[PDB]
């Protein structure tokens, strides 16, 4: 099933981005 | 027992059931006994008292215990 | 809001505790009337689906009218003059009689035996002794029916009904007592939240 | 008529009862302002509070047959989530005050108090003077025989100290006052007799000039001692 | 003025003052202690309802359900808000003529007020669905219930008394009261669990209220052997003997 | 001075602090956190060990019961203590360098080192009894558990930011959590109930993870159909991009 | 089904249009 397996890891590599993204803001904001 | 638990059941009804107390009535004459003692008002039958009162009183009289996991009729 | 304050406390005790309670006493020891109660317990043997068609057919409509051609219940039933409420007011519906006398005949069934107890009411004692026995020979009659029409059993009388002495339903003294805790109960209630929204 | 009888209070400490007082029996005379002066720690304020209710003893009791007022601008009596009209409300239903009478001091206390629309906001969203000047507000809403002052005239701004002062010299001639302060010119102004509170030990002067001497003498006393 | 006017007067304040943080600021604390009942009556519902089938064929669930879960939410609930009543308003000692008692006896008296209520509504929308709601004998039933009010109070006034300055404790016998909920059998009848376990479950005083509570409210209800009023009854008084006293003679120390 | 090295110092601070919160102040907390799992082992061993007989008679009942009544007891740790923790230290955001996530992810490594602890405790003892304790699959177990970790505390997280000024939904989501004892299957076997309700019980994303745990601890358990770890591990990485995000736009006024 | 599919169609856009309104919301927040 290439096409429901490329947007299911679409979507999971995007929420993982964005968690990764909002733990790295939120660790950089020690000023 | 048979020559159930319903024929004893039964049993524990009809001990209190009224026939059965008009019945020892007839026999003993349970009227007059349980008024005799007069200087106990709490626990004696009153004179010319309803036959509710009466079934009643006869059945606080007489206790009818089940055993269900032997089955057994106690009668005190 | 202006009237929410005026209730005070008098109008309130009044309206909800003496009032009532005025009523009561003079319906209940004036206006009430006595209902003789007659007690049968009784079975069907050769079985829980026998007593169950029984008692389904204890308060059925053929049974009532099978007894209303026997015994003239309605007639009897609208004797009491002095009591509006438990009599049976004439020219009344079929729905509303029979409504009345599923409530005038109560029937009950114990689990762990099958026994199954009937306690008629009835203005008379002898009125309520034939009721209760012509309503176990019209059982008796409706179950060997049923065992004829597919085409063997029997009633069994434990303890055939009674002829009271004395009428117990409508007790007077027990239902001013829990009146009378009733209503000091919705007094209390009612007067902590009419204290709370006076306070707002 | 206010009376200390075997009134012994102690504070709980891991070293042992911190004893404040022992078995302290004294009698404040009637009628008339009185000045409770002493030491840093000598028991003022828990004295204050014991008169005022706050804190019961450990043992003995206080006898009084006039009515002693809480301290004056104390903003702990309150709650933080709720607003200042059902603050002084509540208050009103401790003391047991008519409908009529919560009214008005509901109404003197808000324009005593000059806040506004915070008026209907609790005080969790209060300052310490928007607290203090409710507390104070609340505190001349019930008229009471004795009033306790423990610096309560250093609250507020300036304008809310000048009115407050005013207040209390209409008052003065109806009602009589405890005061605590570290300034003896106050004392002098608006006490009649003096209480030195010393050791756990309490003792009366009709003079204020003989009672400011005396705590003078036990401070020079204090600081000669080596 | 006597003290007995000046104890109604802040009994009424303290009592609207509980009313105030109880309820909501909205006015909405009834629509959650209001969905509180009807969640466990249907998660009981769609879980032993065939169970309650087999078990007896004359008394239905929902009305067998709520005449013991009601009184045992009232019960739970006068232990709970009973025994942090003194720990939640130590600023409110400061004025004189308060006490901690009076704070206690207006939670217990506001609980009181809301379970009734909360009762009545439950009984009305069940006689609204064609249930049986009407109690057979009604004296016992408030007696009963008035016994069962009078333990939880004891027992909510003695955990207030004994476990101050030790919040800890409160943290435990919460947790005591969740077996506490299938012991009493509130749930499903107790005349299915077999007979091994009965008298080390005889011991629950509540379970004894429960079961008399059904038997004075259901026509023809069987009542097992050991099930007398005398044991909740003796246990309810010489617990709210021990509480009183044991307030009385740490009294001072409570208020501090 | 670094981000990390400030955060790593706040956290320390911050966790010390919650530790010397959450236990007894003479040091006796692991006395009430190992009491917890055991009476309810108990009353479960007394309750229902012939049904578990009855059940399957391949894996006796207290590891069986262990293996997943303390995981749970993380989850529901980990949401009551996470969602709690920014309306306890509001004293606490008055200096600078620190903020509301330090102190909710603290509480979380606190409460995770706790139920590690007990769960190695129970381990022990249950291996000196005589049981089998030993997991044949320790990865699978590990990964599911941090899945499960991961689940609760974005969920406390959310509900940390969701209701802040707001404690009344505090109130009831307690009341949600008493069923989901009985939901998830974590007391008795999945495998006895009907069919008849299975779809709405899989999706309880804690169902999942218990019984996978459980097929990762024991040789030869039979997982049912639907049991799939996608589901579970959907769920706890959308909840925590939805707390996370949720957080960061309410991250000045959630901070007060 | 038209009336229940709509409604459901509108349920489900209005979720997913408040999913992708909070989203742009936080990524908006430099």
């Amino acid at each position: 099933r290439r096409w429901y397996n490329l947007a299911t890891l679409l979507v999971v590599c995007c929420l993982i981005y964005g968690v990764v993204s909002l733990v790295v803001a939120t660790i950089r904001d020690h000023q | 027992r048979q020559t159930s638990r319903e024929d004893t059941c039964y049993l524990q009804t009809y001990i209190h059931s009224m026939g059965l107390l008009q019945k020892l009535d007839q026999q003993l004459k349970l009227r007059e006994h349980f008024g005799t003692p007069l200087r106990d008002p709490l626990f004696r039958l009153w004179g010319g008292t309803s036959q509710e009162w009466f079934l009643e009183y006869y059945r606080s009289r007489v206790e009818v215990l089940m055993d269900d996991i032997c089955g057994l009729l106690t009668v005190r | 809001m202006k009237l929410v304050s005026r209730l005070t406390a008098k109008r309130l005790q009044w309206a909800l505790v003496y009032l009532p309670m005025l009523v009561a006493t003079v319906y209940f020891l004036v206006f009430s009337a006595d209902r003789y109660v007659s007690e049968s317990v009784i079975t069907v043997r050769q079985s829980r689906e026998d007593t169950c068609y029984l008692q389904t057919y204890i308060h059925s409509m053929g049974l009532l009218q099978k007894l209303d051609q026997q015994l003239k219940l309605r007639e009897h039933f609208g004797t009491p003059l002095r009591d509006p409420l438990f009599r049976l007011w004439g020219g009344t519906s079929q729905e509303w009689f029979l409504e009345y006398y599923r409530s005038r005949v109560e029937v009950l069934m114990d689990d762990i035996c099958g026994l199954l107890t009937v306690r008629v009411q009835g203005f008379e004692p002898e009125f309520a002794q034939a009721l209760n026995r012509a309503i176990l020979e019209e059982s008796e009659r409706f179950v060997n029916e049923l065992s004829h029409r597919m085409a063997l059993k029997s009633l069994v009388v434990v303890e055939p009904p009674v002829l009271p002495e004395i009428a117990e339903y409508p007790r007077r003294w027990y239902n001013l007592a829990t009146l009378l805790v009733v209503c000091c109960l919705i007094y209390g209630v009612v007067s902590l939240v009419v204290a709370t929204i006076r306070d707002h | 008529m206010i009376e200390l009888r075997n009134l012994t209070k102690w504070y709980p400490t891991p070293h042992g009862r911190r004893y404040v007082f022992r078995n302290l029996n004294f009698r404040f005379p009637d009628d008339v302002s009185i000045g409770l002066i002493g030491r840093n720690g000598a028991g003022k304020s828990t004295l204050m509070r014991l008169l005022g209710g706050i804190e019961a003893p450990n043992e003995g009791e206080v006898v009084t047959d006039v009515s002693i007022s809480w301290p004056v601008g104390l903003s702990g009596g309150f709650q933080g989530s709720l607003t200042a009209r059902e603050n002084v409300k509540f208050v009103c239903r401790i003391y047991g005050t008519s409908h009529e009478d919560m009214l008005r001091k509901v109404r003197f206390v808000e324009e005593f108090a000059e806040i506004g629309e915070h008026f209907d906001l609790p005080m969790k969203t209060y300052s310490s003077g928007m607290r203090s000047r409710v507390a104070f507000g609340l505190s001349m809403a019930f008229d009471f025989d004795y009033y306790l002052i423990d610096e309560a005239m250093a609250v507020g701004d300036a304008q809310f100290r000048a009115k407050s002062r005013a207040v209390f010299d209409s008052r003065v001639g109806q009602a009589n006052m405890i005061l605590v302060s570290h300034n003896m010119n106050d004392i002098k102004e608006y006490c009649d007799v003096v209480v030195l509170v010393d050791q756990g030990q309490a003792t009366l002067y009709e003079d204020v000039e003989a009672g400011i001497a005396a705590y003078q003498g036990s401070l020079k006393k204090a600081a000669a001692k080596p | 003025r006597s003290p007995w006017q000046i104890q109604q007067a802040v009994l009424f304040a303290l009592f609207l003052r509980e009313l105030k943080t109880r309820l909501g600021g909205r006015w909405l604390g009834v629509f959650w202690v209001l969905l509180e009942p009807v969640a466990h009556i249907a998660v009981m519902t769609t879980l032993f309802s065939l169970a309650h089938r087999a078990a007896m064929p004359s008394i239905e669930y929902p009305v067998f359900l709520i005449t013991g879960l009601i009184p045992f939410f009232m019960f739970r609930g006068l232990v709970t808000r009973l025994m942090e009543a003194i720990d939640s308003n130590r600023g409110l000692f400061a004025y004189r003529q308060v006490k901690p008692i009076d704070t206690v006896i207006a939670r217990a008296m506001l609980e009181i007020s809301l379970q009734s209520i909360v009762y009545l509504i439950a009984l009305g929308t069940l006689g609204w669905l064609g249930f049986h709601f009407l109690p057979v004998r009604a004296l016992e039933l408030a007696g009963v219930s008035a016994v069962l009010i009078m333990l939880g109070a004891s027992l909510g006034l003695f955990f207030a008394v004994v476990t101050n300055e030790i919040p800890q404790a409160r943290a435990i016998v919460r947790i005591s009261l969740l077996p506490l909920y299938f012991v009493s059998g509130v749930i499903f009848p107790v005349h299915t669990i077999p007979p091994q376990y009965l008298p080390l479950l005889q011991l629950n005083p509540v379970l004894h209220l429960i079961e008399l509570s059904r038997a004075s409210f259901f026509p023809q209800y069987r009542v097992l052997q050991g099930i007398n009023l005398a044991y909740p009854a003796g246990f309810a008084l010489l617990s709210l003997f021990l509480a009183l006293m044991l307030y009385r003679l740490r009294r001072h120390q409570l208020a501090s």
